[PDB]
């Protein structure tokens, strides 16, 4: 509804042209229309798992059978396919329970758009939309952004645009945040403590009598 | 992205009062000097590529260690970085001249240039000399009258010399 | 904000190219338009106390119930009528802002963004300010081409209310 | 193609809004400018046979080897010189196109897109047409403000070659 | 594709590959003289944009009452809004074409798939044409009357606007 | 991604001189030991999954608190993190053995592992120990001759023990 | 950089799998190719001063105007001819680099990336270095399989210039 | 004898370069403000004799032993001696404002004046109490506006008082 918070963009490796003509350490950025085979589509369906979830969370239970079938059929465009993984409640429990709203901006830019966030003030800018539009509505506004649709195009798996000397993003950003880790240490269940006996100590009634002489 | 007009607008919005009379008197002067502003901006983009190569030669002579091996601008790939990106200063400078304000210059071409070089290893000082070699030629291109009507624009050309000096001192 | 100078700037920014003659001709169009628009702003700033008195009394005679009905939203009490001249006194600033800026930037950024969002909540009927602006449209007293420029921003605000 | 009328149109299309006063002022900047640009196009169309004869002979005297060196790329044979007047005869059309359109649209769509792409393949040095246009820049015979407007497009093509 | 009256002549003169002829520059010089009347007509529509959407909607939904009646295609408040919102989109692309002076922008955005999209949607094409034909007699009538303005006959220019709605109407129904 | 060859190339590019004769004499030796490089790398990937499970049991015995509740590798999802991941050390180690250089090992599997754990709560020391349990078994798999021709590769196996020690000490 | 060892590495990285026999066979194709390529590099490093003297004089006799025409871009002055032997002295390094690396990595990363980008700006005609490399292609003096290996990288640079 | 016009030549000769465009924009402001100075200068010289005695109505009234028997302004040619050269301060300060640079002031009033003023026996510090009293009357006349079009004269006035402060520093 309301137009977005105006954010200043910083200098970033993809924001400009760079005259690298295809370097080797650059990704293999895949396309659906090349395949014509059983064979090619299994590799292409694996690299999109490797982008949006991460290698560590690429286990079989999480994977969706219906979505994989669609790509082979070709009924759904790969850009329409990534919407399945971002609005998947198997994905949603792993990342939305554990990450705050401002980290949820940063993780979606870092994976889906394949770009670093510019500044801090633009994760604030995208934040209002997510709370009101939901997680699905913020993802929907990110994939239908003009920036995403022009540069990745219609059928090309997400990837990092320019990384001349830049950290891989899967390695760079943890699935969960530094905040949610501190809760895990707080509910560690320390052993032999005085704190777990505090709720038992108040239930016991003690009467004390003092004599003065 | 701000103008001279929206500079006054966003300043008058914060006080929450109507636009005063002398502010409209000052903006009426910007209308009168508006045609001289198109004289200066059109002269730079016509000489855009000629002033990139000419400032590059004067830079790479006077610091020869750059295109020498081991230098930051040695190989042909990086070199096309430190040559074609000299347009990007001029792209955002002539935006700011036609805007008449330094807001567009600040949040695109100034907000992270002194940031991005520590991770890159590009020397900050070398770039400053380069933009400062653009400034004395960009002022000199717009100064000389050949086939235009004579006017006075020294109060306007000093804005252009301020814009390069804003771009230079924010990095080095 | 939106200005046909900065409209030429932000368009040339996304393509990543210099200010060609395409963006340059958009500047002059803003420049010579200001000379029919700056004295269009001088006609409103000189008549500031007339119009906010005129439009506020025009609202009460159009809607006679808004002076009688008990509620915060209405103008039954004194602080309602104190908030009456504040609101239409706030409209005439942005019209003089958007006439001087030469675009619908300040009308976008300061008035109509979320204007249909708040009026559902505070049950302020937008047809109140429609008749308020239509009194200013007929009684601003401006003449010639400059008056016409001022009029469009009045009509651009009305279509944003509806 | 790019035209500061259609530049105002395509900008208002992506926002999904009506033609406000922001896009409207970009139109009359194009309109008035045409009256100093249409007789800037009439100065070139009347002098059509002069300039393509003048620029072609100016290239040969600047580069005397291009008439002697044996190769298809050069102008040693007759069909080279027949392709010489075709090329500079093709440049003067687009300059008259982009003067009449009032923007750098036809220069973008018809000349400079892929112009640095083909010259690497056919080993046509772009500095040949630099000196060709610079003869037209000095000998087009146009005068006044209109000539200056016409000239930018000559200088806009030169920066695209380099 | 987005074309002008100027780039209409340019792309036509590009195909023949010859210079621009003298009478074509004489004709385009006339478009410069009628250029200020073109801004008179385009500014008058967008000022009365929302007033002519609601006014043409009531005249449509009276004279075909079965639409907002239940079972109709524009019955529920959602579809209704879409239909209401859409009637601007004809006017958005018409006043683009008036200021362009050419029907190329009107054709490839608002005309290229409207008669396409309705067979899958169930919306009635004939009714829509009527809705646009109810805009046309009011949009011409808004730009016709002179109040506080110089009087000149552009009747040769207003007929372009009546042609643009008739191009938009007949391509659907 | 660098080789032993492109190590010499990028080093000789910085000095800007031709390749010297003894550098070509040294690289000719890498051609002669090139066939010993293929066998060692091939052997590891044949015993890849057997050495992941075998180093996992020796880790989770000797630190029992990990798969005990409250531990960092307690639940299966986390557990399939620490276990599968152990291939990713071996994926980037055997890249570096076949490359003969530690550049591919550094910017993928070493550049942020000591980074990512403070936000994760995983113990860096425990991970380091696990990789050090891979090293004495990966060297021992490539050491023993069974059905291969006997040769000497102690100057080459020490590169593999250096690669795990580079991977271990950069984290813990 | 690109090397058919690292080409096998970066391909197996994106699939996230171990070095199978698919990537392993790409290694020994690089290994036994080096023995016909390392003495192909020894033929160039021993003849270093011959070829940069030979190719520079071959350019002047092919293009006789490049010694006479006044300009920085040309070789009229002494510092032009000092920059002449620097440029072709820089080409022979990368050919010896890309022969030793066994791939077109150093030719990609150090020479041809942005090579068509700079030559439009400094008006250095690429056909100058075409005839420079073609003298090295005929004067190398290499024989056998090694000559064939040193012959492709010369031709791979020529197609990158054009 | 130097100027504003000639001193920006003389350092430009010592570096041996052509005059830059921002030095010519500096001198263009000097020509622009030139008309005011002639007007300012003429008011000092027309009230030149009225300043000196009105300074002598306080130079001697504040330190009254000077004209009392014993002081160095006592006898009549001694009294006419400190009116003979009270005006020579005004004779060369007005030359300094005309030239616009104090380089003609420092050869005549500032060069050897502090040497004679201990050779003669006159109080040197008792001069600079009254040259300040001249400056209090000089800038009062030069600023006062009567029958003159009004423009800001702040820049000219401050550095008129700087010439008196240089005239008081080298005597005291
Ligand atoms: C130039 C005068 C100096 C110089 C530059 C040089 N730069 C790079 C690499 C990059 N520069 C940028 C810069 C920007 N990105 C932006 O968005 C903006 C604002 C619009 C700027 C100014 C970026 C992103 C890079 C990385 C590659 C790329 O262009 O995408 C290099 C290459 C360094 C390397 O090691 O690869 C060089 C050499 N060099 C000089 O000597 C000058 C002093
Ligand atoms: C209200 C009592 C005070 C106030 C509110 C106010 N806030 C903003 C701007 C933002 N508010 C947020 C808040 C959240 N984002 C979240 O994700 C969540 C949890 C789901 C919350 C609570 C954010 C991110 C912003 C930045 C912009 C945005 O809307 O997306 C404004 C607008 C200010 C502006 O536009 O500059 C206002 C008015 N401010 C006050 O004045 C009250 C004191
Ligand atoms: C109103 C006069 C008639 C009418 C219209 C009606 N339209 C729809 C649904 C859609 N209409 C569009 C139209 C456009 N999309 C474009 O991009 C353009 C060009 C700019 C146009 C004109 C689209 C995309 C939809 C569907 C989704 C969406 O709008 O977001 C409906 C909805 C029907 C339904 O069952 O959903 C209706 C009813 N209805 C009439 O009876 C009139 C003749
Ligand atoms: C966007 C396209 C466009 C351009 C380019 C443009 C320029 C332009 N510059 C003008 C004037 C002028 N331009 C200059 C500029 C200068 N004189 C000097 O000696 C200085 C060195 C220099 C400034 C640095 C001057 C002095 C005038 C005199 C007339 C005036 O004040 O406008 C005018 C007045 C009207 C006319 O010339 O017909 C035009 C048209 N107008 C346009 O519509
Ligand atoms: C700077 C431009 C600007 C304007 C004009 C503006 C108006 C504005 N008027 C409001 C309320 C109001 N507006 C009015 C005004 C009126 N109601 C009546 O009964 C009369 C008919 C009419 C006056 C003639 C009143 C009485 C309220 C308080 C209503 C409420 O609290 O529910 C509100 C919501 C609450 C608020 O903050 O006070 C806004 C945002 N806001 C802006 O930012
Ligand atoms: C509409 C804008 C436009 C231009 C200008 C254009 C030029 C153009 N000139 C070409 C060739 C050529 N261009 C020239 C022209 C020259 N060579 C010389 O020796 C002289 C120095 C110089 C003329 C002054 C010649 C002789 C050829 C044929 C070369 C060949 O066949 O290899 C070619 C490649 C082959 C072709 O289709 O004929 C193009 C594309 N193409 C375009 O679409
Ligand atoms: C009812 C039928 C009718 C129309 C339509 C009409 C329009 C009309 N607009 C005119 C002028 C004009 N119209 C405009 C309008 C604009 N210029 C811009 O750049 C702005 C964007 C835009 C306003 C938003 C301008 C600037 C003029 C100049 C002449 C004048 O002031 O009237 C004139 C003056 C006389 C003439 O052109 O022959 C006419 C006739 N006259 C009529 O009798
Ligand atoms: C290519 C280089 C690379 C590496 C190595 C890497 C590791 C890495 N391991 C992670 C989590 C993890 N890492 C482990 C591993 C361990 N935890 C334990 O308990 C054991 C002590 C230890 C293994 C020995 C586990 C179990 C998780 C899941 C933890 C969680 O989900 O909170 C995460 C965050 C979530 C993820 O995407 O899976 C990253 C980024 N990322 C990289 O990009
Ligand atoms: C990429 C797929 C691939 C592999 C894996 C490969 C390995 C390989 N290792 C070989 C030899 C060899 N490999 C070794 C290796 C060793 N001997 C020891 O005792 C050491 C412990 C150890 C090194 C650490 C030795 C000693 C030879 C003897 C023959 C030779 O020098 O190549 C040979 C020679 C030809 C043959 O065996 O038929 C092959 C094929 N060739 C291939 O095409
Ligand atoms: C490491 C690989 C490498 C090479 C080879 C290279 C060449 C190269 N030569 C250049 C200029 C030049 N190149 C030459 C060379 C020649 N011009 C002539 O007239 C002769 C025909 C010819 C020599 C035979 C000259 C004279 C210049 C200076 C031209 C100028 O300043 O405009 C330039 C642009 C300016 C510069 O930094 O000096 C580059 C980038 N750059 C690289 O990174
Ligand atoms: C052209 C620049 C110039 C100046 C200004 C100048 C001053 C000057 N004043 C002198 C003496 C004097 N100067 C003064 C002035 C003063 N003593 C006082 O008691 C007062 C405080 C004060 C005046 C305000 C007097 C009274 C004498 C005579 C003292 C003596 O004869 O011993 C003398 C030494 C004797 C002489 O020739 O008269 C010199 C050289 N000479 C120069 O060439
Ligand atoms: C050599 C003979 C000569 C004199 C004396 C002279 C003075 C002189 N002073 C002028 C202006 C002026 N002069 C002043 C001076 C001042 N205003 C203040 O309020 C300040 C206190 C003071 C400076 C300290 C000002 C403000 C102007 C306004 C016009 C201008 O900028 O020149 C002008 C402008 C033209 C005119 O007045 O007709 C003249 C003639 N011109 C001559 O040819």
């Amino acid at each position: 509804s309301i137009p977005l918070l105006e954010y200043k963009p910083s200098s970033q490796n993809q924001r400009v042209p760079g005259y690298e003509v295809p370097n080797e350490d650059t990704p293999r950025i895949y396309r659906i229309e090349d395949a014509a085979y059983d064979s090619e589509l299994k590799e292409l369906i694996w690299a999109t798992y490797r982008q949006v979830f991460s290698e560590h969370v690429i286990l079989k239970f999480f994977r969706q059978g219906n979505l994989e079938s669609q790509l082979k059929n070709r009924a759904i465009s790969v850009r329409d396919f990534v919407r399945g993984l971002a609005k998947s409640e198997a994905f949603k429990t792993l990342v939305i329970k554990s990450n705050s709203n401002y980290r949820l901006v940063e993780l979606a830019l870092k994976r889906l758009l394949g770009r670093a966030p510019y500044n801090k003030d633009e994760e604030i800018a995208w934040s209002i939309k997510i709370a009101t539009n939901g997680w699905d509505g913020f993802v929907d506004a990110l994939l239908d952004s003009e920036e995403y649709q022009s540069n990745f195009g219609e059928n090309i798996v997400p990837y990092q645009r320019r990384r001349y000397k830049d950290r891989p993003f899967n390695l760079v950003t943890p699935r969960y945040g530094n905040y949610w880790r501190d809760k895990l240490e707080s509910e560690r269940y320390i052993e032999g403590d005085i704190k777990n006996f505090l709720e038992l100590a108040k239930s016991i009634e003690i009467k004390t009598v003092t004599f003065t002489p | 992205t701000l103008d001279v007009f929206t500079k006054v607008v966003s300043q008058a919005d914060s006080r929450g009062e109507f636009l005063s009379n002398e502010q409209l008197d000052a903006l009426a002067n910007v209308v009168k000097e508006g045609n001289k502003r198109l004289d200066v901006v059109n002269r730079i983009t016509s000489n855009a590529s000629a002033i990139v190569t000419n400032a590059a030669r004067a830079l790479f002579e006077e610091q020869p260690q750059l295109i020498a091996p081991g230098g930051n601008a040695y190989t042909n790939r990086r070199m096309a970085a430190c040559l074609r990106d000299m347009e990007i200063i001029l792209r955002y400078v002539t935006y700011a001249i036609l805007a008449g304000d330094a807001s567009v210059l600040d949040d695109r071409c100034l907000n992270g240039l002194r940031e991005t070089y520590q991770a890159l290893g590009t020397p900050g000082s070398s770039v400053a000399v380069g933009v400062q070699k653009m400034k004395d030629a960009a002022v000199g291109i717009a100064n000389d009258p050949n086939g235009i009507t004579k006017g006075d624009c020294s109060q306007l050309i000093s804005e252009v010399a301020s814009y390069f000096d804003r771009a230079a001192a924010a990095v080095g | 904000v939106k200005t046909p100078i900065t409209e030429a700037i932000a368009a040339a920014d996304t393509q990543g190219r210099f200010l060609g003659n395409t963006e340059l001709q958009s500047a002059r169009g803003r420049y010579e338009r200001a000379a029919a628009s700056l004295e269009a702003a001088r006609g409103l700033t000189s008549n500031a106390q007339r119009l906010i008195d005129g439009a506020t009394q025009a609202v009460y005679q159009k809607f006679p119930y808004t002076t009688q009905t008990p509620g915060p939203q209405f103008a039954a009490d004194s602080r309602g009528k104190s908030k009456c001249a504040r609101d239409v006194g706030h409209y005439l600033r942005i019209i003089t802002y958007s006439l001087v800026a030469g675009g619908t930037g300040p009308l976008d950024e300061y008035l109509i963004a979320g204007l249909a969002e708040i009026n559902s909540t505070f049950d302020l009927s937008p047809s109140w300010y429609v008749e308020a602006l239509k009194h200013i449209k007929a009684n601003h007293g401006l003449s010639g081409q400059a008056a016409n420029e001022a009029n469009t921003y009045i009509d651009y605000a009305i279509n944003a209310l509806s």
